[PDB]
């Protein structure tokens, strides 16, 4: 997923933007990649 | 052949010239300093 991010992957934003966007895109993707962890791990607690 | 092109279209009826089957080397055209704007979008023009 993007996640509002131009690309699903890293070195999609990496290799085409300068830093001061690309952290941007970035920030996009990690807070939905981090989101998914906590999701999962919450899930496999109750779970447990 | 389209930069130092003799000839321009009106802008109304502009051309379109198709690029393909060749390499591409852009910081021929970026650094010949001919240019007075040399905007590229997302991929700055050396790195394209």
């Amino acid at each position: 997923s993007n996640f509002g991010a131009i690309s699903s992957v890293l070195n999609d934003i990496l290799s085409r933007l300068d830093p001061p966007e690309a952290e941007v895109q970035i920030d996009r993707l990690i807070t939905g990649r981090l989101q998914s962890l906590q999701t999962y791990v919450t899930q496999q607690l109750i779970r447990a | 052949e389209v930069f130092n092109a003799t000839r321009f279209a009106s802008v109304y009826a502009w051309n379109r010239k198709r690029i393909s089957n060749c390499v591409a080397d852009y910081s021929v055209l970026y650094n010949s300093a001919s240019f007075s704007t040399f905007k590229c979008y997302g991929v700055s023009p050396t790195k394209l």
